[PDB]
């Protein structure tokens, strides 16, 4: 009853507060518990397997939408699944139209599904050091770039590049949750020469940088964005004043589901943040709304900087067909 | 064999029996059911005699549609010549195939209104050119998740099948209003999104559609609505129109100067939507590469 | 005092004996005619009939002009009074006035197309939307200085003025054809510049045209091609569209839905030929702005 209690603990997780912060940390604990879910469950065929893994998957993704790396660890395990089904056993295009099955069991198919997650594990592991060796190839000497939030992959980023370059970096807070102080501080710790801005002063001050740098939440499959609140503002400034929008995301937050569905898409807290229980009566007649995230279209867009390198949104459903199967969408 | 006059009878045939039928369907099972009446032994001598009815089929019901139908036809013959080599093996394949395809291409309107139906909003306001029976299937699976929507429709001059269309709605007691070709940049500001047919979808991702459907596009791109496109995945065909007077003259005439057809650029085109999914326009070139590799 | 009943004959008459004469000139020179016999004393009691007829002509005919004639003439009383406090003098001076008035709006035509005719180029395209007098005024102005060019005319589906547009244009020996109404996006990329008439200026230098217009100037925008307007002075009118819904319904309707009038803004026109001459619309809102202190 391990795993029962490991399971439960991880969903009141979800539900209450994110206790692994990072994302990196909520796509390896994910790995992790469905890794022990593969193995300590008894299961004879991939069929039973797979439908296992999709009622954990529904509810670890029913406790909390808006964490979507849950769902993708789940979805690319089934992939992972269907993959080594299909090569142990023996993509919907127009030639396979032109040109033209589980309950099977297999030994041996266990340790492959093992062997499969441990090296997605460890592909995992150095996705950031990738990015940030990729890094010097986007920043050249005294440029200006711009940040929204606090993100560590854009972050390492800029520190990396830092090392070699001299340039200016100008933070715009990201409020209510002001999580761009903890990031100026960081890099001006690193000697990065950094600004920091509230959010009204962005459309004020991009008509002066070079390029906007920044990370995401979850990368649909149109390309488009869901990322911290503000981030749609700061892509329409930039391409009203066409400066280049960067978007250093890893892989594991790439979600295969679309914008228009069921709208629960943004994440809304306690008004507390926004208004204070101090203002007194006119809380009685004031509606106060404060989403955490923002959808971002796929046209404002510029440039993916993955682990896997550089690419355009409008190759992203490609990066789509090649980690999960599309019948793995709806889960 | 059939002889010219036994191909479009059976066409037209096949067109009537069936009101329901896109005529790149038809124009397939034409195909399918010549190729099974052949008397020879010669797949050099099929492929010519299948291209060679291609340009009587085309000669009536002149829509891209048919050239697209028949130039993938063409294809899966020269797929299936490539595997088997006996042109006496290789037909009975062909011939299953082509029923395997035949079946699978009926469904391509089921597939497309389950994919697309989860766009539509509560209250929202749809914006459509002209009649086509694949937006007809969308709104009828959007009424029977229960959803609640307006219905603008443009009349489409040259032959008043938006007003056919408004009927065809109006029959499922879906409130539509009715307004003329010159209306939409006065209706644009009012529909939330807009959702159009597609008579061909050319290599860059653009469409091929009713001549009104390219003011459509720049005045929806203009007020920053999303423009939906739904079509069938045996509508894509490798062609490439420049601008509006490269589109080849022959999809123009023939159903001072009345064009029935003009193309719109992938750049004003949201989001695809076929029985291979629900694409950008940069996923067609790629699709249309891979059956040509 | 003229009837309600001979006011409204005398319009209709006005406008029947001169079919070459817009209905703003006739409803001006209505509300000249009716002033001229009043038998009145007071200027207050003055104003409040000629609103009142003003009210009449608008029932009568729903265009824009007219309602702009009827404040002009009404902004033409108030400074003509502001002159004079004696009735008898300011009767007959605002009689000389709009003797003057009427003939310089009679010249104004003549003015905008000597104005405008040099903007045509030799081997140029026109693109025009729907019959307006002024930019037939101004071809005809065109085909005088011995320049040769081809104008493409829509149809303007609910009342098919193109086609007379076109009738009339063949009359002057010019190479026109007309167009189906959801063609433009087709045809804008053979024209040069567009050219188009205007129903009625708005205070921010837009216009109030029939309901084909804003797409067509979408389409020239999106096309990057020059948008030309051709309107006389007295279709000036304070008002601001904030966007189509916001236009009068006096306007839209009795001239599913069918709205007769569109509005355009003043981003999408490039210079306005009045007889004030060639202005930005930017111009516009600068004489309304001189006009009313």
């Amino acid at each position: 009853s391990e795993l029962s209690e490991r399971i439960e603990s991880f969903v009141e997780t979800l539900k209450r507060g994110g206790g692994p912060r990072s994302s990196e940390e909520m796509a390896r604990e994910t790995l992790g518990l469905l890794r022990q879910i593969i193995t300590d469950h008894r299961w004879s065929n991939a069929g039973e397997l797979m439908e296992l893994i999709r009622r954990e998957g529904r509810r670890m993704t029913a406790a909390q939408p808006s964490e979507t790396t849950v769902g993708n660890m789940v979805r690319r395990v089934l992939k992972i699944i269907r993959e080594e089904y299909g090569r142990l056993h023996g993509q919907e295009s127009l030639h396979k139209l032109l040109t033209s099955d589980f309950s099977f069991h297999y030994a041996q198919l266990q340790s492959n599904i093992i062997e499969a997650i441990n090296e997605l594990l460890v592909e995992l592991e150095g996705t950031m050091e990738n990015i940030a060796a990729q890094a010097l190839e986007h920043i050249h000497s005294n440029e200006v770039i711009m940040t929204i939030g606090f993100s560590r992959t854009v972050e390492a980023f800029l520190k990396e590049a830092a090392r070699k370059r001299k340039f200016h970096v100008i933070v715009a807070e990201c409020a209510p949750f002001c999580q761009g102080h903890e990031m100026a501080v960081n890099l001006s710790k690193a000697g990065i020469e950094t600004t920091v801005m509230t959010d009204a002063a962005i459309f004020a001050v991009m008509s002066r940088v070079n390029k906007v740098i920044i990370g995401t939440k979850t990368i649909l499959a149109n390309g488009a964005l869901r990322a911290v609140t503000g981030t749609h503002t700061l892509a329409l400034a930039a391409k009203h004043h066409s400066t280049p929008l960067i978007v250093c995301a890893p892989m594991f937050k790439l979600s295969p589901q679309f914008p228009n569905e069921e709208d629960s898409f943004h994440k809304f807290v306690a008004p507390e943040e926004v208004l204070p229980f101090t203002e007194g009566d006119i809380l009685e007649k004031v509606s106060v709304h404060c989403p955490v995230f923002d959808y971002v279209p796929p046209e404002l867009i510029t440039l993916f900087i993955s682990n896997i390198g550089g690419n355009a949104p409008s190759y992203i459903y490609r990066l789509m067909s090649e980690l999960y199967h599309p019948d793995d969408h709806v889960l | 064999p059939m002889d010219d006059k036994e191909l479009i009878e059976y066409f037209k045939s096949q067109m009537k029996e069936d009101p329901d039928m896109a005529s790149a369907v038809a124009a397939i099972r034409t195909l399918l059911e010549f190729l099974k009446r052949d008397k020879g032994e010669t797949i050099q001598g099929l492929r010519a005699n299948l291209t060679s009815a291609i340009e009587t089929l085309c000669g009536v019901d002149s829509s891209v549609a048919v050239s697209s139908g028949g130039e993938l036809f063409l294809r899966f013959i020269s797929l299936a010549s490539l595997e088997y080599s006996d042109y006496s093996k290789c037909k009975k394949i062909m011939i299953e195939r082509g029923e395997l395809f035949l079946r699978r291409i009926s469904l391509s309107r089921n597939k497309i209104a389950d994919l697309c139906h989860t766009f539509i909003k509560d209250g929202a306001t749809i914006l459509t050119h002209a009649y086509s029976r694949v937006v007809l299937r969308v709104l009828e699976a959007a009424v029977a998740a229960k959803k609640r929507f307006s219905v603008y429709v443009t009349e489409s001059q040259p032959d008043l099948s938006g007003k056919k269309m408004a009927k065809a709605l109006c029959h499922l007691n879906v409130p539509v209003t009715v307004v003329l070709d010159a209306a939409v940049g006065y209706i644009m500001e009012k529909a939330d999104l807009v959702i159009v047919g597609a008579e061909g979808v050319v290599e860059n991702g653009g469409i091929i559609n009713k001549i009104g459907t390219n003011q459509m596009a720049v005045c929806a791109k203009a007020q920053n609505k999303p423009f939906y496109v739904v079509a069938e995945s045996f509508k894509f065909v490798r062609l490439f129109p420049l601008n509006q007077q490269d589109v080849p003259d022959k999809f123009k005439y023939k159903a001072e100067e009345h064009p029935w057809v003009d193309y719109t650029a992938p750049s004003l085109i949201t989001l695809l939507f076929t029985d291979l999914g629900v694409l950008t326009p940069s996923a067609v070139s790629d699709e249309l590469i891979k059956l040509y590799l």
